[PDB]
Protein backbone atom coordinates (compact mmCIF):
# COMPACT_ATOMS: atom_id res chain seq x y z
CA UNK A 1 0.00 0.00 0.00
CA UNK A 2 1.47 3.43 -0.90
CA UNK A 3 2.86 5.30 2.02
CA UNK A 4 4.27 9.03 1.56
CA UNK A 5 5.38 10.93 4.66
CA UNK A 6 6.75 14.42 4.41
CA UNK A 7 9.61 16.00 7.39
CA UNK A 8 11.39 18.37 7.62
CA UNK A 9 8.65 21.38 7.64
CA UNK A 10 8.64 23.59 10.99
CA UNK A 11 9.09 27.07 11.55
CA UNK A 12 12.01 29.38 10.07
CA UNK A 13 13.11 32.69 9.71
CA UNK A 14 12.92 34.93 6.16
CA UNK A 15 15.89 34.69 4.24
CA UNK A 16 17.18 30.88 5.53
CA UNK A 17 16.76 27.58 4.12
CA UNK A 18 14.77 24.20 4.50
CA UNK A 19 14.98 20.25 2.86
CA UNK A 20 11.89 18.86 3.02
CA UNK A 21 12.38 14.95 2.58
CA UNK A 22 9.23 12.65 1.58
CA UNK A 23 9.72 8.85 2.46
CA UNK A 24 8.16 6.73 0.37
CA UNK A 25 7.17 3.25 0.37
CA UNK A 26 4.93 -0.12 -0.86
CA UNK A 27 5.60 0.97 -4.13
CA UNK A 28 9.02 1.07 -6.90
CA UNK A 29 9.85 4.66 -5.91
CA UNK A 30 12.81 4.85 -8.65
CA UNK A 31 10.38 4.27 -11.23
CA UNK A 32 7.56 7.38 -10.97
CA UNK A 33 8.55 10.82 -10.98
CA UNK A 34 7.56 12.60 -7.40
CA UNK A 35 6.25 16.18 -7.24
CA UNK A 36 5.44 18.61 -4.91
CA UNK A 37 2.56 20.95 -3.77
CA UNK A 38 1.91 23.64 -1.32
CA UNK A 39 -1.22 25.09 0.20
CA UNK A 40 -0.99 28.53 1.88
CA UNK A 41 -3.25 28.99 4.74
CA UNK A 42 -6.99 29.08 3.52
CA UNK A 43 -5.49 29.06 0.23
CA UNK A 44 -6.02 27.15 -2.95
CA UNK A 45 -3.33 24.71 -3.95
CA UNK A 46 0.10 25.38 -6.02
CA UNK A 47 2.56 23.31 -8.03
CA UNK A 48 5.62 23.61 -7.26
CA UNK A 49 7.61 21.49 -9.18
CA UNK A 50 8.32 17.37 -10.25
CA UNK A 51 11.22 14.82 -10.57
CA UNK A 52 11.55 12.59 -13.23
CA UNK A 53 12.24 8.94 -12.85
CA UNK A 54 16.39 7.66 -13.74
CA UNK A 55 14.29 5.89 -16.83
CA UNK A 56 13.33 9.17 -17.61
CA UNK A 57 16.62 11.38 -16.70
CA UNK A 58 16.31 12.35 -13.59
CA UNK A 59 15.49 15.93 -14.29
CA UNK A 60 13.10 18.55 -12.83
CA UNK A 61 11.03 21.26 -13.54
CA UNK A 62 9.56 23.88 -11.87
CA UNK A 63 7.40 26.90 -12.07
CA UNK A 64 8.64 30.33 -11.95
CA UNK A 65 7.02 31.47 -8.00
CA UNK A 66 10.05 29.13 -6.97
CA UNK A 67 12.05 28.60 -9.92
CA UNK A 68 15.90 29.78 -8.57
CA UNK A 69 14.51 29.00 -5.40
CA UNK A 70 13.15 25.43 -4.62
CA UNK A 71 15.02 22.72 -5.60
CA UNK A 72 14.04 18.77 -6.08
CA UNK A 73 16.02 15.37 -6.11
CA UNK A 74 15.39 11.90 -5.08
CA UNK A 75 17.50 9.40 -3.37
CA UNK A 76 16.36 5.80 -5.34
CA UNK A 77 18.31 3.62 -2.68
CA UNK A 78 16.43 5.12 0.25
CA UNK A 79 13.39 6.21 -1.46
CA UNK A 80 13.33 9.52 -0.34
CA UNK A 81 12.48 12.55 -2.63
CA UNK A 82 13.65 16.52 -1.10
CA UNK A 83 12.59 19.43 -1.87
CA UNK A 84 15.49 22.09 -0.95
CA UNK A 85 13.75 25.78 -0.02
CA UNK A 86 16.05 28.55 -0.10
CA UNK A 87 15.57 31.93 -0.06
CA UNK A 88 12.35 31.72 2.05
CA UNK A 89 9.88 34.50 2.01
CA UNK A 90 6.62 34.75 4.08
CA UNK A 91 4.50 34.02 1.10
CA UNK A 92 6.28 30.71 1.43
CA UNK A 93 4.21 29.76 4.38
CA UNK A 94 2.06 26.37 3.35
CA UNK A 95 1.17 22.91 4.12
CA UNK A 96 3.67 20.96 1.36
CA UNK A 97 2.80 17.71 -0.28
CA UNK A 98 5.02 15.20 -1.71
CA UNK A 99 2.94 13.41 -4.15
CA UNK A 100 3.42 10.53 -6.56
CA UNK A 101 3.08 10.96 -10.24
CA UNK A 102 0.95 8.57 -12.34
CA UNK A 103 2.51 6.47 -14.84
CA UNK A 104 1.34 6.94 -18.28
CA UNK A 105 0.14 9.39 -20.93
CA UNK A 106 -2.44 11.38 -17.83
CA UNK A 107 0.37 11.58 -15.39
CA UNK A 108 -2.29 13.04 -12.31
CA UNK A 109 -1.24 13.04 -8.92
CA UNK A 110 -1.88 9.62 -7.77
CA UNK A 111 -0.80 9.64 -4.13
CA UNK A 112 -0.77 12.36 -1.63
CA UNK A 113 1.35 12.20 1.93
CA UNK A 114 -0.24 14.24 4.17
CA UNK A 115 2.13 16.99 4.33
CA UNK A 116 4.18 18.76 6.51
CA UNK A 117 3.80 22.34 7.46
CA UNK A 118 5.98 25.02 6.72
CA UNK A 119 6.16 28.26 8.72
CA UNK A 120 7.97 31.60 7.06
CA UNK A 121 7.93 34.39 9.80
CA UNK A 122 10.28 36.49 12.15
CA UNK A 123 7.92 36.43 15.01
CA UNK A 124 9.16 35.47 18.62
CA UNK A 125 7.33 32.65 20.73
CA UNK A 126 4.73 34.83 23.01
CA UNK A 127 1.70 34.44 25.22
CA UNK A 128 -1.84 35.66 24.54
CA UNK A 129 -3.76 38.35 26.24
CA UNK A 130 -7.04 37.11 26.88
CA UNK A 131 -9.76 39.74 26.98
CA UNK A 132 -13.84 39.60 27.95
CA UNK A 133 -16.23 40.01 25.15
CA UNK A 134 -18.63 40.91 28.07
CA UNK A 135 -22.70 40.86 27.03
CA UNK A 136 -24.62 44.29 27.19
CA UNK A 137 -26.85 45.53 29.41
CA UNK A 138 -29.04 46.22 26.93
CA UNK A 139 -29.49 42.25 26.04
CA UNK A 140 -33.19 41.23 25.77
CA UNK A 141 -34.53 40.75 29.10
CA UNK A 142 -36.12 37.08 28.18
CA UNK A 143 -33.97 36.20 25.50
CA UNK A 144 -30.72 35.50 24.07
CA UNK A 145 -27.19 37.25 24.83
CA UNK A 146 -23.55 36.69 23.47
CA UNK A 147 -20.44 36.51 25.57
CA UNK A 148 -17.01 35.44 24.42
CA UNK A 149 -12.93 35.99 24.80
CA UNK A 150 -10.68 38.04 22.68
CA UNK A 151 -7.20 35.54 22.79
CA UNK A 152 -4.64 38.25 20.96
CA UNK A 153 -0.93 38.97 19.89
CA UNK A 154 -0.01 35.03 20.27
CA UNK A 155 2.68 33.29 18.56
CA UNK A 156 2.79 30.64 16.94
CA UNK A 157 -0.13 28.79 16.78
CA UNK A 158 -2.21 26.81 18.20
CA UNK A 159 -4.49 28.16 20.90
CA UNK A 160 -7.16 25.90 22.72
CA UNK A 161 -10.35 27.34 23.76
CA UNK A 162 -13.29 25.86 25.86
CA UNK A 163 -15.74 26.86 28.44
CA UNK A 164 -16.56 25.75 31.72
CA UNK A 165 -13.59 22.91 31.27
CA UNK A 166 -15.61 21.24 28.51
CA UNK A 167 -19.07 21.56 30.74
CA UNK A 168 -20.20 24.27 28.51
CA UNK A 169 -20.36 23.19 24.00
CA UNK A 170 -23.74 24.10 23.10
CA UNK A 171 -23.60 27.83 21.38
CA UNK A 172 -20.12 28.64 20.91
CA UNK A 173 -18.28 29.00 18.09
CA UNK A 174 -14.47 29.29 18.33
CA UNK A 175 -13.12 31.15 14.90
CA UNK A 176 -9.94 30.59 13.20
CA UNK A 177 -7.03 32.33 13.86
CA UNK A 178 -6.37 35.62 11.87
CA UNK A 179 -2.62 36.23 10.95
CA UNK A 180 -2.08 40.28 11.79
CA UNK A 181 0.31 42.53 10.11
CA UNK A 182 2.40 42.37 13.59
CA UNK A 183 3.27 38.91 12.65
CA UNK A 184 1.11 37.65 15.74
CA UNK A 185 -2.26 35.59 15.61
CA UNK A 186 -5.35 36.24 17.29
CA UNK A 187 -8.30 34.22 17.57
CA UNK A 188 -12.22 35.03 19.46
CA UNK A 189 -14.07 32.25 20.99
CA UNK A 190 -18.28 33.43 21.91
CA UNK A 191 -20.70 31.63 23.01
CA UNK A 192 -25.06 32.24 23.25
CA UNK A 193 -26.40 31.88 26.14
CA UNK A 194 -30.26 32.72 27.67
CA UNK A 195 -29.90 36.42 29.07
CA UNK A 196 -31.57 35.04 32.50
CA UNK A 197 -28.70 32.91 33.08
CA UNK A 198 -26.26 36.26 33.62
CA UNK A 199 -26.24 36.66 36.88
CA UNK A 200 -26.58 33.09 38.11
CA UNK A 201 -24.64 31.12 35.63
CA UNK A 202 -20.67 31.54 35.63
CA UNK A 203 -18.63 31.28 31.73
CA UNK A 204 -15.17 30.48 32.07
CA UNK A 205 -13.13 30.15 28.89
CA UNK A 206 -9.99 28.01 29.30
CA UNK A 207 -7.44 29.12 27.21
CA UNK A 208 -4.10 27.08 26.39
CA UNK A 209 -1.31 28.27 24.55
CA UNK A 210 1.92 25.08 25.25
CA UNK A 211 4.36 27.24 23.02
CA UNK A 212 4.38 30.04 25.88
CA UNK A 213 3.36 27.76 28.90
CA UNK A 214 0.46 29.95 29.07
CA UNK A 215 -2.90 28.85 30.71
CA UNK A 216 -5.84 31.25 31.79
CA UNK A 217 -8.84 30.64 33.44
CA UNK A 218 -11.32 34.00 32.48
CA UNK A 219 -14.80 34.57 33.88
CA UNK A 220 -16.69 36.78 31.68
CA UNK A 221 -19.74 38.65 33.10
CA UNK A 222 -21.64 41.57 31.84
CA UNK A 223 -19.59 45.22 32.39
CA UNK A 224 -20.93 46.66 35.94
CA UNK A 225 -22.47 50.16 34.98
CA UNK B 1 -0.52 30.00 -18.41
CA UNK B 2 -3.45 28.00 -18.28
CA UNK B 3 -5.99 29.88 -15.85
CA UNK B 4 -8.68 27.31 -14.72
CA UNK B 5 -11.58 28.74 -13.64
CA UNK B 6 -14.28 26.78 -11.51
CA UNK B 7 -17.65 27.89 -11.32
CA UNK B 8 -20.05 28.22 -9.14
CA UNK B 9 -17.52 29.14 -5.82
CA UNK B 10 -19.93 26.98 -3.79
CA UNK B 11 -22.88 25.16 -4.91
CA UNK B 12 -25.71 23.90 -2.10
CA UNK B 13 -27.16 20.56 -2.59
CA UNK B 14 -28.82 18.37 0.25
CA UNK B 15 -27.64 14.73 0.94
CA UNK B 16 -28.44 12.15 -2.14
CA UNK B 17 -28.93 14.98 -4.85
CA UNK B 18 -26.78 15.06 -7.92
CA UNK B 19 -23.73 17.59 -7.70
CA UNK B 20 -22.77 19.35 -11.29
CA UNK B 21 -18.94 21.26 -11.01
CA UNK B 22 -17.51 23.08 -13.79
CA UNK B 23 -14.21 23.72 -14.47
CA UNK B 24 -13.05 26.50 -17.61
CA UNK B 25 -9.94 26.60 -18.92
CA UNK B 26 -8.47 30.14 -20.80
CA UNK B 27 -7.01 28.13 -23.26
CA UNK B 28 -7.67 24.56 -25.07
CA UNK B 29 -6.43 21.70 -23.10
CA UNK B 30 -6.94 17.92 -24.18
CA UNK B 31 -8.99 15.17 -21.74
CA UNK B 32 -5.94 13.72 -21.40
CA UNK B 33 -4.68 15.90 -19.06
CA UNK B 34 -7.17 17.00 -16.50
CA UNK B 35 -7.67 16.38 -12.96
CA UNK B 36 -9.97 16.28 -10.40
CA UNK B 37 -9.07 16.02 -6.98
CA UNK B 38 -11.19 15.84 -3.52
CA UNK B 39 -9.87 17.78 0.02
CA UNK B 40 -11.49 17.93 3.01
CA UNK B 41 -10.49 20.82 5.75
CA UNK B 42 -7.56 19.66 7.79
CA UNK B 43 -6.68 16.69 5.50
CA UNK B 44 -4.85 16.26 1.97
CA UNK B 45 -6.11 16.37 -1.07
CA UNK B 46 -6.73 12.68 -3.08
CA UNK B 47 -7.32 11.90 -6.31
CA UNK B 48 -10.95 11.25 -8.20
CA UNK B 49 -10.85 11.40 -11.95
CA UNK B 50 -8.51 11.84 -14.11
CA UNK B 51 -8.00 11.66 -18.12
CA UNK B 52 -10.59 10.87 -20.78
CA UNK B 53 -12.42 8.07 -18.22
CA UNK B 54 -9.27 7.09 -16.00
CA UNK B 55 -11.05 6.72 -12.30
CA UNK B 56 -8.48 6.65 -9.14
CA UNK B 57 -8.32 3.40 -7.99
CA UNK B 58 -10.75 3.02 -4.37
CA UNK B 59 -13.25 5.52 -6.14
CA UNK B 60 -16.74 5.14 -5.71
CA UNK B 61 -18.86 5.02 -9.14
CA UNK B 62 -20.49 8.37 -8.38
CA UNK B 63 -18.53 10.28 -9.35
CA UNK B 64 -17.43 10.65 -13.12
CA UNK B 65 -16.10 13.35 -15.73
CA UNK B 66 -16.62 14.42 -18.77
CA UNK B 67 -15.90 17.60 -21.26
CA UNK B 68 -12.72 18.60 -23.81
CA UNK B 69 -10.94 21.45 -25.08
CA UNK B 70 -12.09 24.59 -22.61
CA UNK B 71 -15.15 23.34 -20.90
CA UNK B 72 -14.84 20.54 -18.30
CA UNK B 73 -17.43 18.78 -15.96
CA UNK B 74 -17.28 16.87 -12.23
CA UNK B 75 -20.47 15.02 -11.88
CA UNK B 76 -21.54 13.40 -8.17
CA UNK B 77 -24.60 11.44 -9.20
CA UNK B 78 -25.96 11.45 -5.41
CA UNK B 79 -24.02 13.57 -2.87
CA UNK B 80 -22.84 11.13 0.18
CA UNK B 81 -22.42 12.90 3.81
CA UNK B 82 -18.88 12.39 3.08
CA UNK B 83 -18.88 13.89 -0.41
CA UNK B 84 -19.57 17.56 0.98
CA UNK B 85 -15.87 18.89 0.56
CA UNK B 86 -13.90 21.07 -1.83
CA UNK B 87 -12.96 20.18 -5.71
CA UNK B 88 -9.99 21.19 -7.20
CA UNK B 89 -9.65 20.42 -11.49
CA UNK B 90 -5.90 20.53 -12.44
CA UNK B 91 -4.59 20.14 -16.25
CA UNK B 92 -0.88 19.46 -16.32
CA UNK B 93 -0.86 18.91 -20.40
CA UNK B 94 1.26 22.55 -20.09
CA UNK B 95 3.88 24.36 -18.01
CA UNK B 96 3.42 25.03 -15.30
CA UNK B 97 0.74 22.65 -14.22
CA UNK B 98 -1.87 24.75 -12.62
CA UNK B 99 -4.67 23.82 -10.33
CA UNK B 100 -8.65 25.79 -10.33
CA UNK B 101 -9.52 27.71 -7.25
CA UNK B 102 -11.79 25.08 -5.72
CA UNK B 103 -15.60 24.79 -5.40
CA UNK B 104 -16.97 23.87 -1.67
CA UNK B 105 -20.13 21.73 -1.74
CA UNK B 106 -22.27 22.78 1.30
CA UNK B 107 -25.34 21.91 3.12
CA UNK B 108 -28.25 23.49 1.88
CA UNK B 109 -30.87 25.06 4.50
CA UNK B 110 -33.31 27.37 4.56
CA UNK B 111 -32.26 31.08 4.89
CA UNK B 112 -31.30 32.25 8.14
CA UNK B 113 -30.37 35.76 8.75
CA UNK B 114 -27.92 36.55 11.19
CA UNK B 115 -28.26 37.25 14.91
CA UNK B 116 -25.89 40.98 15.33
CA UNK B 117 -23.50 41.40 18.85
CA UNK B 118 -21.38 44.17 19.25
CA UNK B 119 -18.49 44.11 21.76
CA UNK B 120 -16.58 47.37 23.20
CA UNK B 121 -13.16 46.65 23.65
CA UNK B 122 -12.48 45.82 27.46
CA UNK B 123 -10.96 48.56 30.56
CA UNK B 124 -8.24 45.66 30.57
CA UNK B 125 -6.86 46.02 26.89
CA UNK B 126 -7.63 49.62 26.62
CA UNK B 127 -4.74 49.52 29.62
CA UNK B 128 -2.34 48.60 27.08
CA UNK B 129 -2.89 51.27 24.19
CA UNK B 130 -4.97 49.49 21.52
CA UNK B 131 -8.53 48.86 21.46
CA UNK B 132 -9.97 45.87 19.21
CA UNK B 133 -14.24 45.79 18.78
CA UNK B 134 -15.73 42.52 17.74
CA UNK B 135 -19.20 42.46 15.20
CA UNK B 136 -20.29 39.05 16.27
CA UNK B 137 -22.75 37.03 13.13
CA UNK B 138 -24.27 34.19 14.64
CA UNK B 139 -25.46 31.28 13.08
CA UNK B 140 -26.44 32.52 9.63
CA UNK B 141 -27.00 31.21 6.38
CA UNK B 142 -26.20 31.59 3.15
CA UNK B 143 -22.83 32.78 3.67
CA UNK B 144 -22.66 35.69 2.23
CA UNK B 145 -22.98 38.85 4.49
CA UNK B 146 -21.43 42.14 4.49
CA UNK B 147 -20.50 43.90 7.72
CA UNK B 148 -19.48 47.48 7.91
CA UNK B 149 -17.68 49.64 10.46
CA UNK B 150 -18.77 53.05 11.29
CA UNK B 151 -17.14 55.16 13.68
CA UNK B 152 -19.29 58.40 14.51
CA UNK B 153 -20.44 57.26 10.94
CA UNK B 154 -17.37 57.02 9.62
CA UNK B 155 -17.04 53.76 7.53
CA UNK B 156 -14.30 52.16 8.19
CA UNK B 157 -12.02 49.94 5.72
CA UNK B 158 -8.84 47.94 6.06
CA UNK B 159 -8.61 48.34 9.48
CA UNK B 160 -10.68 45.12 10.19
CA UNK B 161 -9.82 41.56 10.09
CA UNK B 162 -12.78 38.54 9.47
CA UNK B 163 -12.80 35.16 10.62
CA UNK B 164 -15.66 32.34 9.65
CA UNK B 165 -16.16 29.06 10.99
CA UNK B 166 -16.95 25.84 9.22
CA UNK B 167 -20.67 25.04 8.82
CA UNK B 168 -22.24 23.96 11.62
CA UNK B 169 -22.99 19.69 12.21
CA UNK B 170 -26.19 20.18 13.16
CA UNK B 171 -28.20 23.20 11.90
CA UNK B 172 -25.75 23.97 9.03
CA UNK B 173 -25.90 28.09 9.31
CA UNK B 174 -22.58 30.00 9.37
CA UNK B 175 -20.86 32.41 12.18
CA UNK B 176 -18.60 35.32 11.56
CA UNK B 177 -16.59 37.37 13.63
CA UNK B 178 -15.41 41.09 12.73
CA UNK B 179 -12.15 42.81 14.15
CA UNK B 180 -12.07 46.64 14.35
CA UNK B 181 -8.35 47.47 15.56
CA UNK B 182 -7.74 51.21 16.49
CA UNK B 183 -4.94 53.12 18.32
CA UNK B 184 -6.17 53.83 22.03
CA UNK B 185 -5.84 57.53 21.16
CA UNK B 186 -7.95 57.21 18.20
CA UNK B 187 -10.67 55.09 19.99
CA UNK B 188 -10.91 58.01 22.56
CA UNK B 189 -11.67 61.03 20.25
CA UNK B 190 -15.05 59.05 19.33
CA UNK B 191 -18.22 58.46 20.56
CA UNK B 192 -20.64 56.01 18.41
CA UNK B 193 -19.02 52.43 17.45
CA UNK B 194 -21.43 50.39 15.26
CA UNK B 195 -21.44 47.41 12.93
CA UNK B 196 -23.80 47.45 9.68
CA UNK B 197 -24.55 43.93 8.88
CA UNK B 198 -26.27 43.13 5.45
CA UNK B 199 -27.36 39.62 4.38
CA UNK B 200 -29.38 38.42 1.51
CA UNK B 201 -32.35 37.44 4.09
CA UNK B 202 -32.57 41.13 5.67
CA UNK B 203 -34.78 43.75 4.04
CA UNK B 204 -32.78 46.50 5.64
CA UNK B 205 -29.04 46.40 7.03
CA UNK B 206 -28.83 45.69 10.94
CA UNK B 207 -27.00 48.02 13.09
CA UNK B 208 -25.60 47.70 16.58
CA UNK B 209 -23.89 49.84 18.66
CA UNK B 210 -22.79 51.44 21.48
CA UNK B 211 -21.30 54.77 22.71
CA UNK B 212 -17.78 55.02 24.12
CA UNK B 213 -17.91 55.72 28.25
CA UNK B 214 -22.01 54.01 28.52
CA UNK B 215 -23.30 51.68 30.73
CA UNK C 1 -31.29 54.26 -12.81
CA UNK C 2 -32.60 51.00 -12.41
CA UNK C 3 -37.41 50.49 -12.47
CA UNK C 4 -38.78 47.45 -10.80
CA UNK C 5 -42.36 46.35 -11.49
CA UNK C 6 -44.36 43.60 -9.98
CA UNK C 7 -47.38 41.88 -11.27
CA UNK C 8 -49.53 38.79 -11.01
CA UNK C 9 -50.75 39.01 -7.99
CA UNK C 10 -54.58 38.84 -7.03
CA UNK C 11 -56.98 37.10 -4.65
CA UNK C 12 -57.26 33.38 -4.24
CA UNK C 13 -58.65 30.70 -1.81
CA UNK C 14 -56.57 28.54 0.18
CA UNK C 15 -55.04 25.99 -1.58
CA UNK C 16 -54.62 28.06 -4.60
CA UNK C 17 -52.07 28.88 -7.13
CA UNK C 18 -50.59 32.69 -8.06
CA UNK C 19 -47.36 33.19 -10.33
CA UNK C 20 -45.86 36.72 -9.50
CA UNK C 21 -43.13 38.40 -12.24
CA UNK C 22 -40.32 41.14 -11.61
CA UNK C 23 -39.19 42.93 -14.43
CA UNK C 24 -36.57 45.04 -14.35
CA UNK C 25 -35.34 48.35 -16.56
CA UNK C 26 -32.83 50.31 -17.75
CA UNK C 27 -30.26 47.40 -16.88
CA UNK C 28 -30.20 44.07 -17.36
CA UNK C 29 -30.08 42.22 -14.17
CA UNK C 30 -28.33 38.75 -15.54
CA UNK C 31 -25.76 39.26 -13.06
CA UNK C 32 -27.54 40.45 -10.17
CA UNK C 33 -29.30 38.05 -7.90
CA UNK C 34 -33.04 39.04 -7.16
CA UNK C 35 -35.09 38.51 -4.23
CA UNK C 36 -38.94 39.15 -3.45
CA UNK C 37 -39.64 39.98 0.07
CA UNK C 38 -43.45 40.46 1.49
CA UNK C 39 -44.54 42.45 4.19
CA UNK C 40 -48.33 41.68 5.59
CA UNK C 41 -50.66 43.80 7.10
CA UNK C 42 -49.26 44.97 10.30
CA UNK C 43 -46.10 43.12 10.01
CA UNK C 44 -42.72 43.83 8.67
CA UNK C 45 -41.20 43.18 5.55
CA UNK C 46 -40.15 39.26 5.15
CA UNK C 47 -37.16 37.48 3.11
CA UNK C 48 -39.40 34.75 0.56
CA UNK C 49 -36.86 34.17 -2.05
CA UNK C 50 -33.90 34.33 -3.80
CA UNK C 51 -33.13 33.63 -7.57
CA UNK C 52 -29.07 34.44 -7.73
CA UNK C 53 -27.56 34.27 -11.18
CA UNK C 54 -28.27 30.91 -13.90
CA UNK C 55 -26.33 27.97 -12.17
CA UNK C 56 -25.76 29.62 -8.46
CA UNK C 57 -29.20 28.66 -6.84
CA UNK C 58 -31.80 29.30 -5.42
CA UNK C 59 -32.61 30.11 -1.32
CA UNK C 60 -35.92 30.34 0.76
CA UNK C 61 -37.44 31.14 3.74
CA UNK C 62 -38.54 28.96 6.46
CA UNK C 63 -42.52 29.48 5.92
CA UNK C 64 -42.50 29.15 2.15
CA UNK C 65 -39.76 26.14 1.47
CA UNK C 66 -41.58 23.68 -0.49
CA UNK C 67 -44.62 25.56 -1.70
CA UNK C 68 -42.45 28.45 -3.11
CA UNK C 69 -40.42 28.30 -6.10
CA UNK C 70 -38.37 31.63 -7.58
CA UNK C 71 -36.86 31.08 -10.96
CA UNK C 72 -35.36 33.62 -13.74
CA UNK C 73 -35.74 34.43 -17.57
CA UNK C 74 -32.98 36.60 -18.30
CA UNK C 75 -33.99 36.32 -21.53
CA UNK C 76 -37.19 38.70 -20.49
CA UNK C 77 -35.03 40.77 -18.09
CA UNK C 78 -38.15 38.80 -15.39
CA UNK C 79 -37.82 37.21 -12.10
CA UNK C 80 -40.70 34.77 -11.45
CA UNK C 81 -42.27 33.30 -7.76
CA UNK C 82 -44.17 30.27 -8.48
CA UNK C 83 -46.75 30.44 -5.06
CA UNK C 84 -48.40 27.35 -4.59
CA UNK C 85 -50.42 26.03 -1.09
CA UNK C 86 -51.36 29.13 -0.49
CA UNK C 87 -52.32 29.81 3.17
CA UNK C 88 -54.68 33.00 4.55
CA UNK C 89 -51.90 33.94 6.30
CA UNK C 90 -49.57 34.36 2.77
CA UNK C 91 -51.82 37.57 2.48
CA UNK C 92 -49.51 40.14 1.95
CA UNK C 93 -47.45 43.01 -0.53
CA UNK C 94 -45.22 41.04 -2.48
CA UNK C 95 -42.04 43.19 -3.22
CA UNK C 96 -38.72 42.58 -5.55
CA UNK C 97 -35.26 43.73 -4.98
CA UNK C 98 -32.36 43.84 -6.95
CA UNK C 99 -29.02 42.40 -4.87
CA UNK C 100 -26.54 45.49 -6.06
CA UNK C 101 -23.44 43.38 -4.58
CA UNK C 102 -22.55 41.05 -7.24
CA UNK C 103 -21.30 38.88 -4.57
CA UNK C 104 -24.58 38.11 -3.18
CA UNK C 105 -24.10 40.70 0.24
CA UNK C 106 -27.35 41.99 -0.13
CA UNK C 107 -27.22 45.27 -1.23
CA UNK C 108 -30.80 45.55 -1.96
CA UNK C 109 -30.53 49.59 -3.17
CA UNK C 110 -34.14 49.31 -5.90
CA UNK C 111 -37.45 48.11 -4.75
CA UNK C 112 -40.75 47.79 -6.68
CA UNK C 113 -44.01 49.09 -5.72
CA UNK C 114 -45.47 45.96 -4.90
CA UNK C 115 -48.16 43.68 -5.81
CA UNK C 116 -50.91 42.39 -3.61
CA UNK C 117 -51.16 38.53 -2.82
CA UNK C 118 -55.19 38.20 -0.42
CA UNK C 119 -56.14 34.91 0.41
CA UNK C 120 -59.51 34.35 1.72
CA UNK C 121 -61.73 31.34 2.43
CA UNK D 1 8.80 20.51 -20.63
CA UNK D 2 5.47 19.58 -18.37
CA UNK D 3 6.00 15.62 -19.56
CA UNK D 4 7.47 14.34 -16.59
CA UNK D 5 6.85 10.69 -17.90
CA UNK D 6 9.40 11.04 -20.56
CA UNK D 7 13.10 12.46 -20.88
CA UNK D 8 12.87 15.53 -22.79
CA UNK D 9 16.97 15.25 -23.39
Amino acid sequence: EVQLVESGGGLVQPGRSLRLSCTASGFTFGDYAMSWVRQAPGKGLEWVGFIRSKANGGRTENPASVKGRFTISRDDSKSIAYLQMNSLKTEDTAVYYCTRVELGSSWSLGYWGQGTLVTVSSASTKGPSVFPLAPSSKSTSGGTAALGCLVKDYFPEPVTVSWNSGALTSGVHTFPAVLQSSGLYSLSSVVTVPSSSLGTQTYICNVNHKPSNTKVDKKVEPKSC
Amino acid sequence: EIVLTQSPGTLSLSPGERATLSCRASQSVSSTYLAWYQQKPGQAPRLLIYGASSRATGIPDRFSGSGSGTDFTLTISRLEPEDFAVYYCQQYGSSPWTFGQGTKVEIKRTVAAPSVFIFPPSDEQLKSGTASVVCLLNNFYPREAKVQWKVDNALQSGNSQESVTEQDSKDSTYSLSSTLTLSKADYEKHKVYACEVTHQGLSSPVTKSFNRGEC
Amino acid sequence: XVQLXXSGGGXVQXGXSLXLSCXAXXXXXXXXXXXWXRQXPGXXREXVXXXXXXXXXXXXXDSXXGRFTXSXDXXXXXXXLQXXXLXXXDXAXYYCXXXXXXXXXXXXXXWGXGTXVTVSS
Amino acid sequence: NANPNVDPN
